[PDB]
């Protein structure tokens, strides 16, 4: 029963993200928190590189836009300095 | 709860006699009701090896 | 013969020890026993896929048994325990059917009350206040 | 395969975690050849780590026998009488400190297949299911087609 | 069926259930959403000309410098004298 | 007055949420069977196998013996649980 | 819109009407005050809890063994709070989470008794007429968790 | 003969009925897709197998952000029957490096940049 989960914006697998599999499984009875899971460290690694790659692509979209509007404004002035003499 | 270990086991795996009057009923709607009970598929303690079928009486 | 094989009794006995409980000549004669030990070892690893499958249909059959004592069906129970955000799996739900049946009467009641709250919500489609057991606990 | 091998259920020895935890390892018995190439890693365990191991577990008494052996052994004995003799022949120092800490972690029960992964001795609280749960009672207990 | 049911001239007839239709109508709706999300490009071809050429060149120059840097590994006196240890004993 | 289940056989299920909405609470007290719903206490190989199928409603085939190979395969010290 | 009473004019199910939601949130808090006061006085017997440990849900009571199929990186005898408990039942009541319960409501404890390895599990591949046969003996590391105490607190 | 397929240009022009049915806007479109493989490249031609490795789509149901530039789109049209495209929305801003680790791509298409695991 998992397409109702997608309508609420939860993951369609309840072992996706969310408090069931991203909360730490255990804590010490001294109260001190556990060292992290090997699956949560790997999930945080694939999520940093996805957020690393969002920024890299979202910067290169707005670095090629601002390079293009310079080239049209370079090429207007290359005409505006060539309707002269 | 709180039975001894032998009479509680006799409670769970006892077999039940069901009456199922089949007048003006279709013989496969009668069959699909008795065949669930004869297998014991209506018990949550079901298992094929456990021999958990019940008695069905269709008049 | 310069060097011949002396360890051959111990190579026979690695395959014959796995065949000791077989029938006929496949426990004694190595040439028949090696084809059955291989076939027994192939079946043992391919049954790690069918132990997991056959447990789940046994759990589903035991849940279908107990949710029919309370009037529901299996899909009306299991799909509606999801809409109550109750993420109990099939192994635990079959354990509550047998070993704690007052709680299975509570989960069949929660699943049915959410089931009635879905009929009574989707009749007046549009803006209508949700049922008590229909609110999602959103996490952020 | 599991039909060819025995089985057992999940068990501790004397309810090992209820009151207190009792370390189930009783003895360890190393036999290391002094002039012998197979015990060259196990000679460094007796050199380096057998003092350090013998202070993390004081309830285990350790013997280092040091005789002419060809295959060095560790004989791990447990409180319930089970004897695990594993061979540390031509292992490094690293493969023995994992070998010996694994024998100090486990209980002395068989390493045959465990049947279930759980063992409750009081598995039901609301009463086990019998066929008369979820059935209704009738007036004076009359069975079907009972006239009086 | 005269020979090999699912090949040949006289085949075994296969019919479509609603199940196999609703598997197919629901694939079509996923597909047609991709026709809408591929309908509105952020730049045009003239705007993305050379827009990743500094990183694309740099990525290959790391693939090229990976490939032109093959050599046998350094060989030490450490791994050679360490085989004398196989006759280490006690006194 | 609405009952999610007919609370007549097993227990009287009372469902509730907390004021958070973050735990669902059930109170299910056990149902006593009433006194009026109870009755008081009332106070050869061949023909043998046919008389044992009639007693226990089995077929004949579980009453014939088994040979030696199946008798001494059976575990006599089986793993007791619980 | 009136339809005369025929077989198909009506639905086969009874027209179950849900109660008034201001009668019902008042009746809800009337319930939770009872189940809180069954906890304040200690009217419960022993408790079972359903815990999402390693990857799956165990149904767990006090004094019972739980076999994990992966190494937990703990000294034997070390005590563990099992977080993520999603059902806490007693004889007379249950508290189920959405999905998990509050951390300040139920505290499940567990002790590492032993850290074994599994029995040797054969992995053998074969394809007929192809000279394809590979065999591999794997063991998995396993720990055994003894659950000590399931406690509860009146926070409802 | 079975060849490559040219999809004509009356297919990828979106009628004004479509901007109601899906949540898109023609003026100010999105910057990034999230492409997700949903259908195997087996029993598909080799040119569709090549594009799937080129886009970074070897595992099914593994999401992958890509640019909404018209050249990446041309690779997306050849394998649009194997993928599900949905725009990367960002409710907050794009994650600067102080929030670079506690991000989470929700299933709705959006990338929340503070992801605690506490309720609301
Ligand atoms: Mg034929």
């Amino acid at each position: 029963g998992g397409q109702w989960r997608l309508q609420q914006g939860l993951a369609a697998n309840p072992s996706g993200y969310g408090p069931l599999t991203e909360l730490p499984d255990w804590s010490y009875a001294d109260g001190r928190p556990a060292p992290p899971m090997k699956g949560q460290l790997r999930r945080k690694a694939e999520r940093e590189t996805f957020a690393r790659r969002v920024v890299l692509l979202s910067q290169e979209m707005d670095a090629g836009l601002q390079a293009w509007q310079l080239r049209q404004q370079k090429l207007q002035e290359e005409q505006r300095k060539q309707e002269n003499a | 709860s709180s039975f001894s270990r032998a009479p509680q086991q006799w409670a769970t795996f006892a077999r039940i006699w069901y009456l199922l009057d089949g007048k003006m009923q279709p013989p496969g709607k009668l069959a699909a009701m008795a065949s669930i009970r004869l297998q014991g598929l209506h018990k949550p303690v079901y298992h094929a090896l456990s021999d958990c079928g019940d008695h069905v009486v269709i008049m | 013969l310069r060097n011949r094989v002396t360890d051959r009794y111990f190579r026979i006995q690695e395959v014959l020890k796995h065949a000791r409980h077989f029938r006929g000549r496949k426990n004694r004669c190595y040439r028949l026993a090696v084809r059955t030990v291989i076939r027994a070892f192939v079946k043992c690893t391919k049954a790690r896929y069918l132990k997991k499958k056959n447990m789940r249909t046994l759990w589903i059959n035991r849940i279908t048994a107990a949710s029919q004592e309370h009037g529901l069906k299996y899909p009306a129970l299991i799909g509606n325990l999801v809409k109550c955000q109750v993420e109990l799996n099939r192994k635990v739900l079959a354990d509550l059917a047998i070993y704690e049946p007052k709680t299975f009467k509570s989960l069949a009641a929660l699943a049915s009350r959410r089931r009635h709250e879905g009929f009574a919500a989707a009749l007046g489609d549009g803006k209508e206040p949700e049922g008590i057991f229909s609110r999602v606990v959103q996490y952020h | 395969t599991a039909r060819g091998t025995p089985s057992r259920f999940l068990a501790s020895v004397l309810h090992n975690g209820l009151g207190r935890y009792v370390q189930q390892l009783q003895r360890l018995s190393f036999s290391v050849s002094r002039d012998g190439a197979s015990s060259r890693g196990a000679r460094e365990f007796v050199e380096r780590e057998v003092i350090d191991f013998a202070r993390r577990n004081p309830g285990v008494v350790i013997y280092v026998n040091s005789r002419p052996c060809c295959v060095p052994r560790v004989v791990a004995e447990y409180l319930n009488g089970a004897v695990r003799e594993e061979s540390i022949h031509c292992k490094s120092v690293e493969e023995i400190s994992t070998l010996v800490q694994k024998l100090a972690d486990q209980s002395g029960l068989d390493v045959i297949r465990i049947r279930k992964p759980f063992h409750t001795d009081n598995p039901s609280i609301q009463g086990q299911w019998h066929p008369f749960t979820n059935k209704p009672t009738t007036f004076r207990g009359l069975r079907p087609r009972e006239v009086q | 069926i005269p020979g090999r049911q699912w090949i040949g001239k006289h085949r075994r007839p296969r019919f479509v259930s609603l199940r196999a239709k609703q598997n197919m109508i629901r694939r079509l709706e996923i597909e047609a959403e991709n026709h809408y999300w591929l309908s509105m490009p952020y730049m045009t071809r003239e705007q993305e000309r050379g827009h990743a050429a500094v990183r694309r060149r740099e990525a290959f120059e790391a693939i090229k410098a990976a490939a032109t840097s093959k050599f046998p590994p350094h060989r030490f006196i450490a791994d050679q004298l360490d085989h004398l240890n196989v006759t280490k004993k006690w006194s | 007055t609405y009952s999610p289940l007919p609370d007549d056989y097993n227990c009287n299920v009372e469902l509730a949420l907390t004021s958070d909405g973050r735990t669902i609470v059930c109170y299910h007290p056990s149902v006593d069977i009433p006194y009026e719903h109870t009755k008081p206490i009332p106070r050869e190989e061949g023909p043998m196998i046919e008389q044992l199928s009639k007693m226990f409603f089995t077929t004949k085939h579980r009453w014939y013996p088994h040979g030696r190979y199946h008798r001494c395969r059976k575990n006599l010290n089986p793993p007791k649980d619980r | 819109g009136y339809v005369p009473k025929t077989s198909l004019s009506s639905p086969p199910w009874p027209e179950v009407v849900l109660p008034d939601p201001v009668e019902e949130t008042r009746h809800h808090a009337e319930v939770v005050k009872k189940v809180n006061e069954m906890i304040v006085t200690g009217q419960y017997g022993r408790l079972f809890a359903v815990v999402h440990f390693a990857s799956r849900q165990w149904k767990v009571t006090s004094e019972d063994l739980i076999l994990i199929g992966n190494e937990l990186d703990l000294a034997c005898g070390e005590r563990i709070r099992l977080e993520k408990v999603l059902l806490v039942g007693a004889d007379n009541f249950t508290l189920l989470g959405k999905p998990l319960l509050g951390k300040d409501l139920v505290r499940v404890e567990a002790t590492v008794i032993e850290k074994t390895e599994s029995w040797p599990r054969i992995i053998m591949r074969f394809r007929k007429r192809k000279n394809f046969k590979k065999k591999r003996i794997v063991t998995t590391p396993q720990t055994v968790l003894r659950i000590n105490s399931i406690e509860i607190a009146p926070c409802l | 003969k079975f060849t490559r397929s040219r999809i004509p240009e009356k297919v990828f022009q979106a009628s004004p009925e479509d901007h109601e049915k899906y949540g898109g806007d023609p003026q100010n479109p999105h910057k990034l897709h999230i492409v997700t493989r949903i259908k195997s490249t087996r029993r598909r031609p080799y040119w569709e197998k090549d594009i799937i490795k080129m886009l970074g789509l070897e595992k099914a149901h593994t999401p992958q952000v890509h640019k909404n530039i018209p050249s990446v789109n041309a690779k997306l049209k050849v394998v649009k029957h194997l993928i599900r495209i949905k725009p990367l929305k960002l409710p907050q801003g794009l994650p600067a490096e102080e929030n670079m680790s506690n991000t989470c791509l929700k299933s709705t298409g959006e990338l929340v940049v503070q992801w605690h695991l506490k309720p609301v």
